[PDB]
């Protein structure tokens, strides 16, 4: 009725007037501006000088309406544009946003740890200056709770995202001592029975694994593999995205980090991962796939032992294109660290047939993975003494017709690995 | 996951 | 061998 559809210069007015209430009122009108527009005038707000009026707003204890409404409308601007972002960050608001978390007003010290949230989203140096104003302590002392859920639900959902937030980004990753300090607290909501928490929780433990083995090694020590492997399994997608995120990122580490999601029972869930109706989920799981068969001969051999190589077999028959792109890959990977019986389990399952059909794909990079598994499979041939078999298989398939062909290819990797395959074999 | 969260209505 | 993500 009141401060509904106020134009700029009308907020300006009020905020300019030395009057607490019609600055109280003005602000809750930016505030519906903000929050109620599709498409926000933020611009005109920062151009009008606002910013600076809402962080000292921030400020005012004694009116702890307009800290509120205040603290609505910079979080708005926030999610904007890093141009956005940096208004916000230049107007002083990181400390005063901070020092709200310490309010008694709890849909206050959410709306500090929210505006904190899209400020650190922003990209590593934000995050990383929210990081040396010291938000990670009062952000953990929100959680000293024995039981997390006596906290409210979006309440205790915004600080996970926020927690998340402070994990993410790459260039660089977010100080090592953070991370410490942040991990016990994120293991705590991977426990935590919500779906959004459980979500955020697992996306903020994907970021962290991304990275060098180091990294990946912080997080593995703290024991959580057995539960991402749990949440692997759950029936809820947002969930399970980032539960196999990190997951994949774990298994690109060594082969004893590799071995903890084996020993925690991940290979189970594969077939379901690898059949999903969700391209993404497939594509991932095959990705992460393809980093267990780079693995060591008793982990190929688990691959084998959980039934998955006729799923990677079908997901090279049919998937989405970057989905088989990556079960190339992963049939690479398994022939040139394969034993020869294990190589010989991938023929009779069906490989020859879809792998050679690949040989038609326009795309370099998958025609030179492809060529690589045709000669590590006649490597076991040659070992065997049955290169004769192979390549009857292999012309009573197409495979010739096909190979012969990228002899005339306009790419040197191409032409020279099967050109040889020709001269060695076809014969 | 949405780096930025706008609050709205 | 292995290939980190994207």
């Amino acid at each position: 009725q009141g401060t509904v559809n106020w134009s700029v210069e009308d907020i300006v007015k009020g905020i300019n007037s030395n009057n607490l209430e019609s600055q109280l009122q003005a602000t809750q009108a930016a505030r519906k501006l903000l929050s109620r527009e599709k498409q926000p005038p933020i611009d005109n707000i920062i151009r009008a000088g606002l910013i600076p009026k809402f962080v000292s707003f921030l400020g005012k204890t004694d009116c702890s309406p307009i800290q509120f409404e205040s603290a609505w409308a910079l979080t708005n601007i926030a999610s904007g544009t890093s141009e956005q972002t940096k208004a916000v960050v230049d107007g002083g608001a990181i400390p005063a946003f901070i020092s709200l978390l310490a309010s008694p007003h709890a849909h206050i010290s959410e709306q500090a740890v929210w505006a904190l949230g899209n400020i650190a989203g922003d990209g590593s140096a934000f995050r990383d200056l929210v990081i040396k104003h010291g938000a990670i302590d009062p952000l953990l002392a929100l959680l000293a709770v024995p039981d997390l859920s006596t906290l409210a639900c979006g309440y205790l959902r915004n600080l996970t995202w926020t927690l998340s937030n402070l994990c993410r980004n790459k260039n660089p990753a977010p100080p090592l001592d953070a991370v410490e300090q942040i991990l016990p607290t994120l293991v705590r909501l991977l426990h935590h029975n919500d779906p959004e928490v459980l979500a955020d929780s697992c996306w903020a433990i994907s970021y962290l694994t991304d990275g060098p083995n180091e990294r990946i090694e912080m997080v593995v020590k703290k024991g959580v593999v057995p539960q991402l492997v749990k949440l692997l399994g759950a029936t809820e997608l947002p969930i399970v995205t980032p539960a196999l995120r990190a997951i994949g990122n774990i298994v690109t580490g060594t082969d004893e980090q590799t071995q903890k999601v084996i020993d925690a029972g991940a290979l189970a869930v594969f077939p379901s991962l690898l059949t999903n109706p969700k391209t993404n989920i497939q594509k991932e799981a095959t990705w992460t796939m393809s980093n267990i068969t780079a693995g060591r001969q008793d982990q190929i051999q688990q691959v084998v032992n959980h039934g998955l190589v006729p799923f990677l077999v079908g997901v090279l028959s049919k998937a989405d294109f970057k989905t088989q792109k990556e079960a190339a890959w992963a049939i690479t990977n398994y022939t040139s660290g394969g034993t020869v019986e294990q190589i010989v389990y991938l023929v009779h399952c069906g490989i020859i047939e879809p792998l050679m059909n690949l040989l038609s794909a326009k795309d370099t990079k998958i025609i030179q993975v492809i060529l690589d598994a045709i000669s590590n499979i006649f490597q076991a041939a040659e070992k065997l003494g049955e290169t004769e078999k192979l390549s009857i298989m292999i012309e009573e398939c197409g495979g010739l017709d096909k190979i012969e062909a990228l002899q005339r290819h306009e790419n040197e990797s191409v032409y020279k690995a099967s050109l040889n395959l020709i001269e060695k074999y076809f014969s | 996951p949405f780096k930025k969260k706008r609050r709205e209505a």
